[PDB]
RNA sequence: AGCAAAAGCA
RNA sequence: UUCU
């Protein structure tokens, strides 16, 4: 209670946190009690200058010019797995006999498909020994027909060392650690290669890949789990848009990718922290729901982890990741620049007429994980709720209104014409249900190509927009300097593909609203 | 008042699959739970599966779990099921039906109002 | 830094929970399945009595058989709104 | 075809369409890395924008720390943190003129809160950096190990347990000369002024990072008091936007919009201005908040205006430490070297980078043992409630008795944003209102970004991302938790998910269709934990076969748990109920009897004790 | 080798 | 280390 003096030396602090001209506490103090406003405040304006000042430049139909896309080089891909190039055995099995097991599970699917050539190159990698990963292939098989030999019952196979699988991982490509006593010595040093990155264009395949995820299917591929029963009409109100939901989204072939990049992230999490140095096999087990009502248990390739001492928060685990295809890489070769192409057989298959008998390839790469871009995995059923908070409130948007339930605007096949297309000579609609697979895919693309740059322009690329409604709307709208803001936006346009495709959207969205 | 039609009846081969479909009027279709019983010849009806207003709580018998899917649409007033991989001694007739509380868990599962025009073999 | 990812992991791992010696004798070591509930280190302190989940649904199955009727005397609060729902 | 969303803005509007651009990839990224090459970054930008201030030596520190208040006038339109005494004064004076009595009434709640505290209050807190060890520590452990170190001197007042006491006792240990953990007096000072930083991860919403600091042990202690005093003043204000929050901030934003919408003399144009306070901690001075405090104090007791006063002293000669350090390579040897944070000092610096050495010559000579000092500007993450009076006072002065001119206007502030709604009969008045605001709140030290604002007619703007459109407030506050298992037990997890989706609905504004589906994915999550799968499920696992035993055991299923067998039974009219009360009477006699056993060994017979061991 | 960016894991 |  009693505080009446601080003391002598923290005293001297206080008298050295004043403004310029005081030199003491108590001759401040009461200067404070005895201030009386006496106008000062129209003084000081009368010396700050002219060129202290916010002059509305106006915004017209006339002033946005389109915004500058990096030039460079082509982009490459960068996703964790494959997307549209994807190609899956299958069983077609009603009680699929596996079922628990991954790895049974998936020899068993193996035996499907015959004809099997030796393994073949087809493009090198152009910066890597490329035959030590064809080593790879004749390796995982005989350790995998090994199985069928041993009959064992082996839950997870933990794959042997050898050099060709010491490599492509990297176990004792690092440096080693000593303090600077040590390395003063050493006259070679440098901080780091800390510099800009490289600036890459704008290709054309992104568009040809998030058209086919806003595509129907056959299947279902989710199933989710029940509630209680409803009595209230707030209820009803959902189970009605909920349900008009799930059956317009769930044919479709984004949710594939909801369903295949959680399997994979889990048991990779879920092995690489049971058995950190010992490697393993890790199918690509993806559980499906076909048309009839009928079970498949479907596999689109192998992963190979290798060392995981892992202790604090962004450690980082490589993988190597074997992938079935039929996509020729000699069309668009700066798609897969990384990657490294072999050949295992052609699949004799006719089409409904004449014949193909096409091959069938494989594209091994390495790769890293941190154990947060696995945890950003398991979590993409998030994505679906994402995508129907948004259909919600343009909903209740119309709820101020009318009543304007979700009832008048699911049917009425052909009523309102969402615009989400832009063809040539035009710009074609489509109903909603085409709209709500294009929210969900271009949210579930923001979660596979997660990054910085992304996160910077949609908070500059969100102005600019209001700026533009409100002069369509007619407001009469203003800004103070325009050029600062463009600059802001341009600067995360680097290489991403995804953002700097975004950049391709914005720019055409603003010729058709007459800018 | 209840009224309950069949169709998709028809005589099939073992091992294949098929589809049922029914119909109703005269009552809020999205405010009361169906069932299927099915009377085989020469022995009384039992249950074969329930499903909830929402479309999501369903249950099955113990004898054709994975075999049977059950799904409503409350828009067209509808109650589809689809069999696969049916079973010889699946054929027998089968009966729609109503239950009077929204849930399915509470009380025993019996059916209580309708009539199965419909049958299979 | 999270407890969910080590409620996974060590879900993994049998035998999660801890209880003293006073389990030991009341409920057998394996299930009639063989599935085993009643596993021990032999430590000094308290033996490190460690036990699988599957232990907590048998002794829903199967156990003691009480008889009170204490428990909905105590959470009253939770009781009233039962029947403003209803 | 080319399929394409942003077109979508063509029929449905912008404020209601908005939620297409919120790409809620903002967690993932994180920082690489130590993080020290940015807190020499913020060090430095804090002293270009206060240049011209008159730096001086401190006592028994050791240290030089510049003082720009009361300097000079800008001239450009950049950042400038050269504030004016005599105006700042003038603004908190005409707010107690509008608003009667308002600060000695909120000093009352305060002088009570002072005397009926206790020290446990504190330790509920984030995570500190204790000054004994040089690591960061929880909030439990730095208070003992401290302590530890007051009780091993002399002096144990702090056995009564009031925070006060607390108090007395640093006041009373800062005097010595040499301490006893050993170290002297002007290198205790030197621990006790620290606030450790590190580099920011999880940034949603920003490209690069941003250099937080964390806070000491003495100094946390004050700081929630005049944080406190900030708060009561700012809850009785009109304007505010930090304590107000929630639904309730949907309704004040529409008031303001009513009241200034009023349209008498119908002939006068109506603008408004969505803004955004570029460095607003960057240039604050604590100095200027000392001349508020004391003002705010004006009459009070004189022990009570000491308290209060003391922790902006304590920021006015601060300190930070810098990060882990750097790390150097040579591609010949092949190997890599940990440089501490106080070689820096001596280390040549050629090795460096360009522009590194850009960065550590100018911060050359702030450098104290290993410890940067400055003191023109505030921290990231400290306390800001006080700070955001200070720009309300400028919305204020437009109520027509401080302009005495045509122009006029009245908004709404939260800390780094706000709005202002302009009147005035023409165009050209209107360039005047906004002209005078812009100066007049650099003279304060908050200047107005020029990139990220815009200005329209009314009806329509954005505020702390609470979009308005002419009645409609659509709210994004905060994102949603993954609805996820916590990882504590089977009890504990089903009660905090089914009611944190209950809070997200009354507080934020999430749909009636939204929450049931969020319900589905956190019981998908909950099963899969606890391998809890009901038994007419044909899925099979360590635990399935005594749950299927235990299916067929039973009459009326409904009854049971979800943690063991049963269904779920919830929706979103239901909700605030706990389980076990929801379908008590469900249950039949023979499970009811085995689940709340008072005999039970395992400690509710369903929460437990996992293993833990803190590794 | 690749992860991935203003500095770190290999 | 089985999310039909």
């Amino acid at each position: 209670e009693e505080r009446f003096e601080i003391t002598g030396t923290m005293r001297r602090l206080a008298d050295q946190s004043l403004p310029p001209n005081f030199s003491c506490l108590e001759n401040f103090r009461a200067y404070v009690d005895g201030f009386e406003p006496n106008g000062y405040i129209e003084g000081k304006l009368s010396q700050m200058s002219k060129e202290v000042n916010a002059k509305i430049e106006p915004f017209l139909k006339t002033t946005p010019r389109p915004i500058r896309l990096p030039d460079g080089p082509p982009c490459f891909q960068r996703s964790k797995f494959l997307l549209m190039d994807a190609l899956k055995l299958s069983i077609e099995d009603p009680s699929h006999e596996g079922e628990g097991i991954p790895l049974y599970d998936a020899i068993k699917c193996m035996r499907t498909f015959f004809g099997w050539k030796e393994p073949y190159i087809v493009k090198p990698h152009e910066k890597g020994i490329n035959p030590n990963y064809l080593l790879s292939w004749k390796q995982v098989l005989a350790e995998l027909q090994d199985i069928e030999n041993e009959e064992k019952i082996p839950r997870t196979k933990n794959m042997k060392k050898t050099s060709q699988l010491k490599w492509a991982l990297g176990e004792n490509m690092a440096p080693e650690k000593v303090d600077f006593d040590n390395c003063r010595d050493v006259s070679d040093l440098k901080q780091y290669d800390s510099d800009e990155p490289e600036l890459r264009s704008l290709s054309s395949w992104i568009q040809n890949e998030f058209n086919k995820a806003c595509e129907l299917t056959d299947s279902t591929w989710i199933e989710l789990d029940e509630i209680g029963e409803d009595v209230a009409p707030i209820e009803y109100i959902a189970s009605m848009r909920r349900n008009y939901f799930t059956a317009e989204v769930s044919h479709c072939r984004a949710t594939e990718y909801i369903m295949k990049g959680v399997y994979i992230n889990t048991a990779l999490l879920n092995a690489s922290c049971a058995a950190m140095d010992d490697f393993q096999l890790i199918p690509m087990i993806s559980k499906c729901r076909t048309k009839e009502g009928r079970r498949k248990t479907n596999l689109y390739g192998f992963i190979i982890k290798g060392r995981s001492h892992l202790r604090n928060d962004t450690d980082v685990v490589n993988f190597v990741s074997m992938e079935f295809s039929l996509t020729d890489p000699r069309l668009e070769p700066h798609k897969w620049e990384k990657y490294c192409v072999l050949e295992i057989g052609d699949m004799l298959l006719r089409s409904a007429i004449g014949q193909m008998s096409r091959p069938m390839f494989l594209y091994v790469r390495t790769n890293g994980t941190s154990k947060i871009k696995m945890k950003w995995g398991m979590e993409m059923r998030r994505c679906l709720l994402q995508s129907l908070q948004q259909i919600e409130s343009m909903i209740e948007a119309e709820s101020s209104v009318k009543e304007k339930d979700m009832t008048k605007e699911f049917f009425e096949n052909k009523s309102e014409t969402w615009p989400i297309g832009e063809s040539p000579k035009g710009v074609e609609d489509g109903s909603i249900g085409k709209v709500c697979r294009t929210l969900l895919a271009k949210s579930v693309f923001n979660s596979l190509y997660a990054s910085p740059q992304l996160e910077g322009f949609s908070a500059e690329s969100r102005k600019l927009l209001l700026v533009v409604q409100a002069l369509r709307d007619n407001l009469e709208p203003g800004t103070f300097d325009l050029e600062g803001l463009y600059e802001a936006i341009e600067e995360c346009l680097i290489n991403d593909p995804w953002v700097l495709l975004n950049a391709s959207w914005f720019n055409s969205f603003l010729t058709h609203a007459l800018r | 008042q209840v009224q309950l039609q069949e169709s998709g009846g028809g005589m099939v081969q073992p091992g294949g699959s098929l589809r049922l479909s029914c119909l109703a009027s005269g009552f809020t279709f999205s405010n009361y739970a169906m069932t299927w019983v099915r009377q085989a010849p020469g022995k009384g009806p039992e249950w074969v599966s329930m499903v909830s207003n929402n479309g999501a709580d369903t249950t099955y018998t113990d004898s054709v779990k994975g075999r049977f899917t059950i799904s409503r649409d409350n828009a067209k007033n509808t109650l589809y099921l689809r069999m696969n991989n049916v079973k010889p001694e699946d054929s027998a007739v089968y009966y729609c039906a109503k239950r009077r509380y929204g849930g399915i868990w509470t009380g025993q599962p019996t059916d209580y109002d309708y009539l199965g025009q419909g049958t299979v073999t | 830094k999270n407890p969910s990812l080590r409620m996974k992991w060590m879900m993994a791992m049998k035998y999660p929970i801890t209880a003293d010696k006073r389990i030991t004798e009341m409920v057998p070591e394996r299930n009639e399945q063989g599935q085993t509930l009643w596993s021990k280190m032999s430590d000094a302190g308290s033996d490190r009595v460690m036990v699988s989940p599957l232990a907590v649904t048998w002794w829903n199955r199967n156990g003691p058989m009480t008889s009170t009727v204490h428990y909905p005397k105590v959470y009253k609060t939770y009781f009233e709104k039962v029947e403003r729902l209803k | 075809m080319d399929v394409n969303p942003t077109l979508l803005f063509l029929k449905v509007p912008a404020q209601n369409a908005i939620s297409t651009t919120f790409p809620y990839t903002g967690d993932p990224p994180y920082s690489h890395g130590t993080g020290t090459g940015y807190t020499m970054d913020t060090v430095n930008r804090t002293h270009q924008y206060s240049e011209k201030g008159k730096w001086t030596t401190n006592t028994e520190t050791g240290a030089p720390q510049l003082n720009p208040i009361d300097g000079p006038l800008p001239e450009d339109n950049e950042p400038s943190g050269y504030a004016q005494t005599d105006c700042v004064l003038e603004a908190m004076a005409f707010l107690e003129e509008s608003h009667p009595g308002i600060f000695e009434n909120s000093c009352l709640e305060t002088m009570e809160v002072v005397q009926q505290t206790r020290v446990d209050r504190l330790t509920q807190g984030r995570q500190t950096y204790d000054w004994t060890l040089n690591r960061n520590q929880p909030a439990a452990t730095a208070l003992a190990n401290t302590i530890e170190v007051f009780r091993s001197n002399g002096l144990t007042a702090n056995e009564s347990g009031r925070l006060i006491d607390f108090l007395k006792d640093v006041m009373e240990s800062m005097d010595k000369e040499e301490m006893e953990i050993r170290v002297n007096k002007r290198s205790y000072l030197i621990r006790a002024l620290t606030l450790n930083t590190m580099t920011k991860d999880a940034e949603r919403g920003k490209l690069k990072r941003r250099a937080i600091a964390t806070p000491g042990m003495q100094i946390r202690g004050f700081v929630y008091f005049v944080e406190t005093l900030a708060r009561s003043i700012c809850e009785k204000l009109e304007q505010s936007g930090l304590p107000v929050g929630g639904n309730e901030k949907k309704a004040k934003l529409a008031n303001v919009v009513r009241k200034m919408m009023t349209n008498s003399q119908d002939t006068e144009l109506s603008f408004t201005i969505t803004g955004d306070n570029t460095k607003w901690n960057e240039n604050q001075n604590p100095r200027m908040f000392l001349a508020m405090i004391t003002y705010i104090t004006k009459n009070q007791p004189e022990w009570f205006r000491n308290v209060l006063s003391i922790a902006p002293i304590m920021f006015s000669n601060k300190m930070a430490r810098l990060g882990k350090g750097y790390m150097f390579e040579s591609k010949s040897m092949k190997l890599r070297t940990q440089i501490p944070a106080e070689m820096l000092a001596s280390i040549d610096l050629k090795y460096f980078n360009e522009s590194t050495r850009k960065k550590i010559e100018k911060i050359r000579p702030l450098l104290i043992d290993g410890t940067a000092s400055l003191s023109p500007g505030m921290m990231m993450g400290m306390f800001n409630m006080l700070s955001t009076v200070l720009g309300v006072s400028i919305l204020n002065l437009g109520q027509k008795r401080y302009t005495k001119t045509t122009y006029w206007w009245d908004g709404l502030q939260s800390s780094d944003d706000f709005a202002l709604i302009v009147n005035a009969p023409n165009h050209e008045g209107i360039q005047a209102g906004v002209d005078r605001f812009y100066r007049t709140c650099k003279l304060v030290g908050i200047n107005m970004s020029k990139k990220k604002s815009y200005i329209n007619r009314t009806g329509t703007f954005e505020f702390t991302s609470f979009f308005y459109r002419y009645g409609f407030v659509a709210n994004f506050s905060m994102e949603l938790p993954s609805f996820g298992v916590s990882g504590i037990n089977e009890s504990a997890d089903m009660s905090i998910g089914v009611t944190v989706i209950k809070n997200n609905m009354i507080n934020n504004d999430l749909g009636p269709a939204t929450a049931q589906m969020a319900l589905q994915l956190f019981i998908k999550d909950y099963r899969y934990t606890y391998r809890c799968h009901r038994g007419d499920t044909q899925i099979q696992t360590r635990r399935s076969f005594e749950l299927k035993k235990l299916w067929e055991q039973t009459r009326s299923k409904a009854g049971l748990l979800v943690s063991d067998g049963g269904p779920n039974l919830y929706n979103i009219r239901n909700l605030h109920i706990p389980e076990v009360c929801l379908k008590w009477e469900l249950m039949d006699e023979d499970y009811q009897g085995r689940l709340c056993n008072p005999l039970n060994p395992f400690v509710t017979t369903h929460s437990w004790i996992p293993k833990r061991n803190r590794s």
